[PDB]
RNA sequence: CCGCGGCGGUGCGCCGCGACCGGCUCCGGGACGGCUGGGAAGGCCCGGCGGGGAAGGUGGCUCGGCCGAGUGUUACAGCCCCCCCGGCAGCAGCACUCGCCGAAUCCCGGGGCCGAGGGAGCGAGACCCGUCGCCGCGCUCUCCCCCCUCCCGGCGCGCCGG
RNA sequence: CCCCGGAGCCCCGCGGACGCUACGCCGCGACGAGUAGGAGGGCCGCUGCGGUGAGCCUUGAAGCCUAGGGCGCGGGCCCGGG
RNA sequence: GGAGCCUCGGUUGGCCUCGGAUAGCCGGUCCCCCGCGGGGUCCGGUGCGGAGUGCCCUUCGUCCUGGGAAACGGGGCGCGGC
């Protein structure tokens, strides 16, 4: 009846300072600060869940305007507890400083 | 032929070198042994400081 | 020198070395030493006939 | 869902650093009080710094040539704008998020608003060293509003005295209520207590 | 047919050697000193005026086709599902307490019964407590809690299996082309079996979770992420 | 037509799992060697032998209630420290993490990631298939016994007989 | 101590690919910047000739156009509709 | 109150002293001064801040009945005045 998904802001793309490298998201997981307090998002399932015009399908459920990309959180990025993410397909740059949701749901706990 | 890691892959070793099967043998029993034998240390430690 | 590290490995270092990334030159075609069969073939007519020969 | 970060007992480009990120971030930002940042170096230094910037001028047309701000709040936004990219649409985004203001105005002049410690003057400085009131500087730069800005905020501190009155008063009854009602709640009290609150 | 006389001492190494084996197998004194054309091969029947016919199990084929795959290559280790081993994270043990993560009984909170055939989780969350029957689960979409109840001794009916808990319907051909065919047949129907399954279970569970306060009102409650609870910080 | 039997290729579209191997990056455990056959330490205390700061001391003065606090001097040991002789098991590169270098003197277990890329069956009365090398083992064709007990059988949940 | 028109086959010397356009097919290694310049291959492309396709074509050739479908690293090409 | 294109972001709230930093926070004043408060002194508490943003508030299944502790609290986009 609430949410069963962690915060996380879409940071940009792994990129060197002038080549962008676009198959790798980076995501600063809300809460999270240290190469360190990351070990429990290593492999959890993540969506970058976004609406538009057209109507779609809906896994159990009626045609839908939202849609989503699906990814994984692969490693942990750089000692201030930012996190490397890899998508299903590349996320949209439209995505930039907007919400990715890091679900639980591969645990290990 | 695909090259299998010796080191990670126990039986490619064997292969390579039958030799490490009882080297590693021993070194799991060596090392239980020696492991044992600390708890028994830790043990008498443990009544001479009760005594 | 100042091309090259370098200085006196380890009994240990010269078996990573061989096990992990040990390649014959086998008819001029580097071949991982998959087999003994491989380093025998070669080098088995000075007495070494196995990875481990090989090592010492 | 947004900052509101009173800019007094800060520092000019040290908050702005950490502004920069929380807006590029998509977090809106609000900073309020922007004439009370505060500008490691001596004041003569500062002023000195800024008046060579006024110099600054498209000579065959100033009418287009870099816009002076004199505001506080425009000074502050003027610095946080040098850490965008804001050339770009998400630059430009960016800024759209943060929301300056010389003195503390109404949305938040009721709000409790934030302090980032790591732009702090009393932490960031020696306090041997000097330094200058935005303020000050902004003021004898030309901006107009000093007065006005400090007899406004002299209302507030006295609207805003009357309300932690009345908060204390709340607080001092509420620990004479758990006095006139702790059997009544002693076997919550003691829950409170085992897994660590209350001590 | 005795069982294996060195124990396992690491995965592929036996505790004993060779030398030992030769010994305790006792290779000494077990030692065994031994030193179609008209004939037709697999057909055969019966039948009348003639004599009797020779059939042909197994006949020939009646069509080739134009051009077929060509084989494998044998491939050494790669067991089908059933043969699998199975995990289990060591923090889900018998009685203890899940939130199931995935689902519509999502964010439920549960009690684990049992590690399945499969490897999947059944479970629990007394159906008459949470809506939860019961039901399989995934170890990997299931957050292992630190509460247990202790379930010691409930006879969880053998009956109950992997086999069961597997959904049913649907056949192939019909009257098909139109607007009908099984986008009705509608409901899962639940069926006694599966009442009387869950009657028995939660029964002997339902006094063990109540003799811990508030355990019923918890198990009662669902799961969520508020503001300022970071679930790496938390624990369960 | 029902068998989804056996084999072969497939999935309309979106998904997920599982175990196996390869290459990585981490985590947690343990077991060893060497040294100034480590240095310091700890613990038990005993007998001596001096030296130093500076003391339960004394003393000038000051500050508080003979006592407590703050400076100052000669300096023994009734606060310690340091050297020298002689001797105990508790040490152990020590979770009292004070300072190394390592591993035929080295092993185990666990997590995250990416990838699977090849295809030694095209016979007419008898397989549409294994498998090479290595590991051992495991088993049996040798007898013994012991235990637990899952199925089944028997007797009183307990005991006895795959 | 016997014969494969039948040992039943991991090797078979009695006969031999699904494979064998031998300018074909297959396996192992290594390597791959490039002006001027050189060489090779182009089932790349244009126009005409000898051959050849019992080719195509008023039941629609060439050309032209195409937010149609594809192939090729590429030169280019093939189909759909007009 | 009903449908119906389109544009999206979101997925508990925090309703506030002033300020200091070689200092602060809270009490209570027995006592004194000023306009229930404000200022003072004195005393008593806190101070790696628990009258803590390392914080607080809020709960997150629905109903049924039939006990206890808690109990006059909540509502009707309930309605008029200050
Ligand atoms: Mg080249
Ligand atoms: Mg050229
Ligand atoms: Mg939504």
């Amino acid at each position: 009846s609430g949410r069963l998904w962690c915060k996380a802001i879409f940071a940009g793309y792994k990129r060197g300072l002038r080549n962008q490298r676009e198959h790798t998201a980076l995501l600063k997981i809300e809460g999270v600060y240290a190469r360190d307090e990351t070990e429990f998002y290593l492999g959890k399932r993540c969506a970058y869940v976004y609406k538009a015009k057209n109507n779609t399908v809906t896994p159990g459920g009626k045609p839908n305007k939202t849609r989503v990309i699906w990814g994984k959180v692969t490693r942990a990025h750089g000692n201030s507890g930012m996190v490397r993410a890899k998508f299903r397909s590349n996320l949209p740059a439209k995505a930039i400083g907007h919400r990715i949701r890091v679900m639980l749901y591969p645990s290990r706990i | 032929v695909l090259k299998k890691n010796p080191l990670k892959n126990l039986r490619i070793m064997l292969k390579l070198n039958p030799y490490a099967k009882t080297m590693r043998r021993n070194t799991i029993l060596r090392q239980a042994r020696n492991h044992k034998l600390r708890v028994e240390r830790a043990a008498a430690a443990l009544a001479a400081k009760k005594s | 020198e100042p091309y090259i590290a370098w200085g006196y490995p380890n009994l240990k270092s010269v078996n990573e070395l061989i096990y992990k990334r040990g390649y014959g030159k086998i008819n001029k075609k580097r071949i991982a030493l998959t087999d003994n069969a491989l380093i025998a073939r070669s080098l088995g007519k000075y007495g070494i006939i196995c990875m481990e020969d090989l090592i010492h | 869902q947004v900052l509101v970060l009173d800019g007094r007992g800060h520092l000019l480009g040290r908050l702005a650093a950490i502004v920069a990120k929380q807006v590029l971030l998509g977090r809106k930002v609000v900073v309020v009080r922007c004439e009370g940042i505060n500008i490691s170096g001596n004041f003569y230094r500062n002023k000195l710094k800024y008046l060579a910037f006024l110099r600054k001028r498209m000579n065959t047309n100033p009418s287009r040539g870099p816009y002076h701000f004199r505001a506080p709040s425009r000074i502050f936004w003027r610095t946080v704008r040098g850490m965008l990219p804001h050339k770009t649409k998400r630059g430009q985004a960016a800024l759209d998020r943060l929301k300056v203001f010389d003195g503390i105005p109404p949305p938040y002049d009721k709000k409790k608003r934030m302090v980032v410690p790591a732009a702090l003057k009393v932490v960031r400085l020696k306090p041997t060293r000097k330094f200058a009131y935005l303020g000050r500087l902004a003021h004898e730069v030309g901006w107009k509003y000093q007065a006005v800005t400090a007899t406004l905020e002299e209302k507030r501190k006295e609207k805003a005295k009357i309300h932690y009155r009345k908060k204390k008063q709340l607080m001092r009854l509420r620990k004479q209520a758990e006095k006139n009602v702790e059997k009544k709640i002693d076997r919550f009290t003691e829950v409170l207590k085992t897994h660590g609150f209350l001590v | 047919p005795h069982c294996s006389r060195n124990p396992v001492l690491v995965r592929g190494i036996g505790r004993y050697s060779r030398s030992a084996m030769y010994s305790r197998k006792a290779l000494y004194k077990r030692k065994y000193a031994a030193p179609v054309l008209a004939t037709v091969t697999k057909p055969v029947g019966g039948d009348k005026n003639g004599g009797t016919r020779v059939v042909k199990l197994r006949k020939m084929p009646r069509y080739y086709p134009t051009e077929d795959v060509p084989r494998k290559l044998l491939s050494h280790g790669r067991k089908p599902f059933s043969q699998h081993v199975r995990k289990l994270r060591a923090s889900i043990t018998p009685g203890t307490i899940l939130i199931i993560l995935t689902g519509r009984h999502r964010g439920k909170r549960v009690v684990f019964l049992k590690q399945l055939s499969s490897g999947l989780l059944l479970v629990t969350g007394p159906l008459s407590l949470n809506r939860v029957p019961l039901r399989r689960t995934h170890q990997k979409f299931v957050i292992a809690t630190s509460t247990k109840i202790d379930i010691s001794g409930v006879k969880i009916p053998k009956h109950l299996t992997d086999a069961y808990f597997k959904k049913k319907q649907l056949r192939k051909p019909r009257h098909q082309e139109g607007e009908i065919f099984d986008t009705e047949k509608e409901k899962y129907e639940i069926t006694e079996q599966r009442k009387v399954d869950q009657k028995a279970v939660d029964s002997q569970i339902l006094p063990k979770i109540k003799a811990v306060p508030q355990l019923q009102g918890y198990l009662r409650s669902v799961f969520a992420l508020t503001n300022g609870v970071y679930p790496h910080k938390l624990v369960f």
